[PDB]
RNA sequence: ACCAAAGCUAGCUCAACAUACUAAACAAAUACAAAAAUACACCAAAAUAAAAUAAAACAUUCACCUAACAUUAAAGUAUAGGAGAUAGAAAUUUUUAUCCUGACGCUAUAGAGAUAGUACCGUAAGGGAAAGAUGAAAGAAUAAAAUAAAAGUAAAAAAAAGCAAA
RNA sequence: ACGAGCUACCCAUGAGCAGUUUAAAAGAACCAACUCAUCUAUGUGGCAAAAUAGUGAGAAGACUUGUAGGUAGAGGUGAAAA
RNA sequence: CUCGCACACGCUUACAUCAGUAACUAAUAAUAUACUGAUAAUUAACAACCAAUAAACCAAAACAACACUAAAACGUUUAUUAAUUACAUUGUUAACCCAACACAGGAGUGCACCAAGGAAAGAUUAAAAGAAGUAAAAGGAACUCGGCAAACACAAACCCCGCCU
């Protein structure tokens, strides 16, 4: 299958 | 996104949103759509004539306070209605009936200032 | 600045017209005349508290209307900025 | 009663007493001196 | 008047009247150049254009002819020291023009003195004549002078 | 006006409100909260304006007058008795006028000073027949008046000259009040012989 | 802050054998 | 007339200026109620120039001259507002005896709170009005659940800070064993 | 081609949307409002 | 590890205050006290666990059973779960079966 | 020698007692696109909870799982169950009042998520944090006291050969 | 429970297609705006969670496009690619 | 070297004046449309808001003369009513919006292609390898899965599968 996995964003408040 | 936070007004909007900032109204739409102003309507304000009139919107320090005695409905009564009342009960005058010679008024839509609709702003 | 006037910036479409296009052989004009709308009567400009201004329309709608027709022949003839006018 | 372990600085002494002549990161890091102290021994 | 309910209006009913206006009016100076014949006041959102006219007209007896308003918007970008907006408060700005062809011109309302600038410049001068004496000798090489001998 | 504060606050003999307190105390910081010993506002015997001893520190047995006194923490201020040392006058090049400054005191460390004996003795309030709250001696058992003291403003009503927007005394206490009953709308319609004739229709409230 | 006293002494004999190696005494 | 927002000249640049003290309650009911009328004025230009010199102040970088005084009289305002109004809701209570100046009847709102619900002026009855006849005043039975749960959440609330005065007290006898 | 930039801003859709008013037409967005007052929203809607 | 640097406060404990002396006065009232109030009858804290001892299942289960229908929401669905799991756990899972 | 280290309050948890249970604030505006004074209406509604699981599979069944009025016993008994898993009463019994309520509960990676359902990430339902430390006085900042102890670096780059040590 | 502000389809209401070739506004022809994305090379934590450069197909129609509304998961929608 | 002005939709003071930038923001410095503090501003004629009922009327927009097939948005007049009363309320900044970014991406209409708007190179040396562009002796597909790519070429014919857009 369409294998993929998608990023993920750092908190902004670090 | 957009913030959900904070004042909706009509800046925010489209050309058709036009929300009012809180004015009050002061007339309709005519015929052919020019804005008829009603006169009535508008808020005539009333000031008197401070000429003659002698007071400062401060008090000299030396002046005295005195003891704070909110009015009171039964004060009022016992200032205004109480001599009118007690003289005519004991000359024999007083109608249980009829109290409208002491200020009592039955109904409060025949008088031009209501009370308890609050018919006055200020 | 103009906007006290007030006056507000529009942007469309500049014409220079005289009533005609040029093609019409009627290039110069004789004379106009004027209505002023309902907002400018004498009597809104009283209750408005405006004794002076009755006079000030009248000069104001001729100065603008007369220059607009006359600057208009002007520029139907070829005279422009660069050209000025020689009658 | 929630107990926790307070002499946890002398826990790790007893072990690096006998690290303190290594070369490398096994004489500052703990688990890399357990490993060598252990094999010293 | 604002924050009071005013009486709805029908067919015949009395004129409306206000006795004690909750209005107040703050007149400043203009940012930019303005006429001659136009003053500019600070007014609460909830007045309108003929509030402003009868406003100036019985309360103060000034003839005005044409009253112009408009909105401003407060800023609302500087963030607080929890991270939250803080908005400075909407106010409406309005335009009067005078009718008889009266002149009015902003005053200067903070003219210095003559005198008190001349004591500013006098305690100026002093301070500094205080420094250069507490200045240090730069021949003693730091030594405390204090002591005589 | 008045300072909303966070609900938990350190006092240093500041106001909340000014640039000295904005500096020790940002907005954006708190501290660890003092023990303070409760004291109800009816036994709070110390004033401003009324000379006591102090007991504990580098001088004892001095006396000397309240100046400013911290409720919230419990903080009495003698006038220049307990005092350390401090620069005001701060520049690159010079400085100067050293100013003694005086620090805070606890109330268990200050005993009010009685009139005649001038020693210290334990106050507590008692209810004389007169229906007046006035502080009483325990040893020597002589009452002791209030301190007065000059109010913050600086201005003492006994000296004072009426500006061009001052309201004279006589007209302060005059009085023109006549009891009827009509609201302010009515009276003053009626003064001015504004004359309305027709009235409002029905509205209905819901 | 860990409950107990004898952590909290114990360090306090290795405070004072630092002392006398940073300052021996006479 | 355009003058009166500025104080006259003479005044105009002095660093400190004087004022009597504020019109305190009582002095206000001995006045007549067309002598509060006739004050209210002066008062209002008095305070229209007290904020055109606060304004300027802001624009010139420099402090408000003596700044108590638009505290004063906007206090000054303040009591005269309140005892006109001790004399409105008096004479309402003789001629009508209503607290409330403004109609309205408790409610319940479509969220099972408690609600006083003003009313409002209308030339058509209740039953006749489009906008009024959407609105809904009563709880449909879902909103049972949402509102026992608002009650524990309150109950928390207080149970919290109950406990927390008991701490307090027993924190401090600690450190001042003065019994 | 190049997904992203699937939020259009539209305030005319977003009032009908998610609006206060839409929230107290159906039963079910009633709910929604009070779940958001229990837990102690600051915006209960847009 | 790092440990603090300053001596704490010593606790000044009174071994001798009210509660330490009077400590367990009358635990025998039973006994010399024609047996008119069980021991039992002394203890002082839950409503369910005055007089009784169980494990953690039978301890949930009897707090359901009379204090139940006082709880709030969000506690009675939070018992229930974890009843749930102990009834799982103890009777489907562990070695010596 | 830098980076760092240390502190004990904020408040919380579990009960008990308990009034009897949607707080605080409501001047004006709030279900037109909420917080916009003001026009001929429509208004409203209910239908058994299911399954993840257990029976080492899975179809009948599977405690608690919305509505019990409790405790000591009868009893895990009578019964109900692909009679398997497991489910499970009653008749009949026991229960003396008020005070004695506080803590062999935590102390900033703990305790509520909370300084807070706020920042911030989502169109929306929803998800949801980290963060505090001087002293009696900082109206003692040429200010003061304290560990100078984690990894990482500096003071001080390296000299044949080897699980780095013995 | 919440989602058709991206996308599939539809209902409203609008707005675009210049020149050139032909009795043609003919799902005709050449070629732009505009819309799709054939081939190759760069790019592969990149400018970009699908792009840039060159080259290509349609370009008066079964065409592109703005605003706003409708269909919701045992379903919606589909010139079937599950 | 050339995507420029304006409106709608969106964003919400990020715009303007003055001062400061050791540090925070710009992926660097100068510095200030973008970071900090104070003060100030968008003024209506344009735009939003801006009557109801009954009756007569089969006859398209495409320069519309007159026609085609797919049969087409676009209203006037008569009658009965409509508060009649200067000045109502609201949108007016910007170097901007949606894409985690001050992103070589996505973005509707009118008018121009400029009179307007902008800067490919921080300073050097001129190695390999890699990317993009120009030119070439003799030969012209001998390359290679295929003439893919490139070219001063820009043509002709056959077959298989689908009719065609
Ligand atoms: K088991
Ligand atoms: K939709
Ligand atoms: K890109
Ligand atoms: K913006
Ligand atoms: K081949
Ligand atoms: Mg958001
Ligand atoms: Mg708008
Ligand atoms: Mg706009
Ligand atoms: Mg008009
Ligand atoms: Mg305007
Ligand atoms: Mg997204
Ligand atoms: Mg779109
Ligand atoms: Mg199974
Ligand atoms: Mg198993
Ligand atoms: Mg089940
Ligand atoms: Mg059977
Ligand atoms: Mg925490
Ligand atoms: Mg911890
Ligand atoms: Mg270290
Ligand atoms: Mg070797
Ligand atoms: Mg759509
Ligand atoms: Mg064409
Ligand atoms: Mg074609
Ligand atoms: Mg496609
Ligand atoms: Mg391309
Ligand atoms: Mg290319
Ligand atoms: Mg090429
Ligand atoms: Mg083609
Ligand atoms: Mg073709
Ligand atoms: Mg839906
Ligand atoms: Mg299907
Ligand atoms: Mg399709
Ligand atoms: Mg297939
Ligand atoms: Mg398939
Ligand atoms: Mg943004
Ligand atoms: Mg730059
Ligand atoms: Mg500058
Ligand atoms: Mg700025
Ligand atoms: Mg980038
Ligand atoms: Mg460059
Ligand atoms: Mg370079
Ligand atoms: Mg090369
Ligand atoms: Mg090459
Ligand atoms: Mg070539
Ligand atoms: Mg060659
Ligand atoms: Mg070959
Ligand atoms: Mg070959
Ligand atoms: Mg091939
Ligand atoms: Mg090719
Ligand atoms: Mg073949
Ligand atoms: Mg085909
Ligand atoms: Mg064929």
């Amino acid at each position: 299958k369409k294998r993929f996995t998608p990023p993920t964003y750092q908190p902004k408040y670090k | 996104g957009a913030d959900r936070m904070s004042k909706w007004t009509s800046k925010r909007g489209p050309r058709t949103f036009c929300k009012g900032r809180g004015a009050k109204g002061t007339g309709f739409h005519g015929r052919d759509g020019k804005f008829v102003q009603i006169k009535e309507m508008i808020p005539e304000l009333v000031v008197p004539e401070l000429a003659g009139f002698k007071l400062k919107p401060y008090v000299n320090y030396r002046a005295p306070e005195g003891t704070d005695t909110p009015l009171t409905a039964k004060q009022l009564f016992l200032e205004t209605a109480a001599p009118a009342i007690e003289k005519d009960f004991k000359a024999g005058t007083f109608d249980p009936e009829h109290l409208e010679k002491y200020g009592f008024e039955p109904t409060q839509e025949g008088k031009l200032f209501q009370l308890y609709p609050k018919n006055f702003p200020r | 600045k103009p906007d006290k006037l007030p006056l507000f910036k529009r942007q469309y479409e500049n014409t220079i017209f005289i009533g005609s296009k040029t093609a019409d052989p009627l290039c110069y004009g004789h004379t106009q005349f004027h209505l002023l709308p309902d907002k400018l009567k004498r009597e809104k400009l009283l209750k408005q508290n405006c004794a002076d201004q009755i006079e000030v329309v009248f000069r104001a709608n001729a100065i603008a209307s007369l220059f607009a027709w006359t600057g208009a022949q002007a520029m139907y003839q070829g005279f422009w900025s660069e050209a000025d006018v020689t009658r | 009663l929630r107990s926790r372990v307070t002499d946890r600085y002398w826990r790790v002494q007893e072990v690096l007493k006998h690290a303190r002549h290594f070369r490398g990161r096994k004489n500052r890091c703990y688990r890399l001196a357990v490993r060598a102290v252990t094999r010293a021994f | 008047a604002r924050n009071v309910l005013y009486p709805l209006y029908q067919l015949g009913n009395p004129q409306l009247r206000v006795f004690r206006t909750n209005f107040f009016i703050q007149l400043v100076r203009p940012g930019t150049a303005q006429p001659e014949d136009t003053v500019q006041f600070r007014i609460p959102m909830e007045m309108t254009r003929v509030d402003l006219r009868n406003y100036l007209e019985r309360i103060y007896n000034v003839p005005v002819a044409a009253v112009r308003t408009r909105v401003q918007y407060g800023s609302n970008r500087r963030r607080d020291h929890r991270n939250i907006r803080i908005k400075k408060p909407d106010y409406k700005v309005a335009y009067v023009q005078l009718a008889l062809g009266q002149t009015f011109t902003f005053p200067d309302l903070f003219p210095e003195r003559k005198g008190a600038s001349v004591d500013v410049d006098v305690r100026d001068q002093v301070l500094e004549d205080q420094r250069q004496k507490h200045s240090p000798d730069p021949r003693r090489g730091g030594v405390p002078g204090w002591f005589g001998l | 006006s008045k300072v909303t504060l966070p609900p938990n606050y350190r006092y240093g003999m500041s106001r909340p409100g000014s640039l000295s307190d904005k500096r020790k105390n940002p907005p954006g910081t708190r501290r660890r909260r003092v023990p303070v010993e409760p004291i109800s506002d009816e036994d709070w015997h110390l004033f401003c304006g009324d000379k006591v001893e102090i007991l504990e520190g580098k001088d004892a047995g001095k006396q000397g007058k309240v100046v400013q006194v911290i409720r919230q923490r419990n903080w009495v201020v003698v006038e220049g008795l307990n005092t350390h040392y401090r620069y005001v006058g701060k520049t690159v090049d010079y400085r100067g006028t050293m100013i003694p400054s005086e620090a805070p005191l606890l109330h268990n460390q200050v005993k009010l000073v009685d009139p005649t004996d001038r020693k210290p003795t334990d106050v507590e309030w008692r209810f004389t027949e007169a229906g007046e709250r006035v502080r009483v001696s325990t040893r020597s058992g002589r009452i002791i008046p209030k301190p007065e003291f000059p109010r913050a403003d600086g201005i003492v009503p006994e000296t004072w000259i009426d500006g061009p927007k001052d309201t004279s005394v006589e007209d302060a206490l005059e009085k023109t009040y006549v009891p009827r009953l009509k609201t302010l709308e009515e009276e003053v319609m009626e003064a001015m012989g504004i004359q309305e004739t027709r009235r409002h229709k029905k509205v209905y409230w819901y | 802050a860990k409950k107990g006293f004898r952590a909290a002494y114990r360090f306090q004999k290795e405070l004072e054998r630092w002392r006398l190696l940073r300052c021996p005494p006479p | 007339g355009l003058e009166e927002f500025f104080d006259d000249p003479k005044n105009w640049g002095e660093e400190k200026v004087k004022s009597g003290a504020s019109w305190t309650c009582q002095q206000l009911r001995n006045k007549s109620n067309e002598d509060l009328h006739k004050l209210w004025y002066v008062l209002l230009k008095e305070r229209n120039m007290l904020l055109t010199l606060e304004q300027e102040a802001k624009r010139q970088r420099l402090p408000m001259p003596s700044p108590e005084r638009l505290e004063k009289v906007v206090d000054s305002m303040d009591a005269l507002d309140k005892v006109v109004q001790e004399r409105e809701d008096a004479l309402r209570l003789l001629q009508t005896g209503q607290e409330k100046a403004r109609p309205g009847a408790w409610r319940r709102d479509i969220f099972g709170r408690i609600i006083w619900h003003k009313f409002k002026q209308w030339p058509i009855p209740w039953y006749l009005n489009k906008k009024y006849n959407r609105k809904r005043f009563f709880a449909m039975p879902y909103v049972e659940r949402f509102v026992r749960m608002r009650i524990e959440k309150q109950a928390r609330i207080k149970a919290r800070k109950r406990s927390l005065e008991r701490k307090k007290e027993k924190f401090l006898q600690e450190k001042f064993p003065h019994l | 081609k190049a997904r992203g930039n699937e939020y259009q801003p539209s305030n005319i859709k977003r009032k009908h949307k998610h609006g206060w008013v839409r929230r107290l037409r159906t039963p079910t967005g009633v709910q929604v409002i009070l779940r958001r007052m229990h837990k102690g929203r600051k915006s209960l809607s847009h | 590890f790092h440990v603090r640097v300053t001596l704490p406060p010593r606790k000044v404990v009174d071994r001798w205050n009210e509660k330490r002396a009077m400590f367990g006065v009358y635990d025998n009232i039973g006994i010399l006290g024609n047996f008119e109030k069980h021991p039992k009858e002394l203890i002082k804290g839950p409503i369910w666990l005055r007089g009784w001892k169980g494990n953690e299942l039978q301890r949930c289960i009897r707090k359901k059973r009379m204090v139940g229908n006082r709880m709030f929401i969000d506690d009675l669905h939070n018992l229930n779960k974890r009843i749930s799991y102990l009834y799982k756990h103890f009777n489907r899972h562990g070695k010596y079966r």
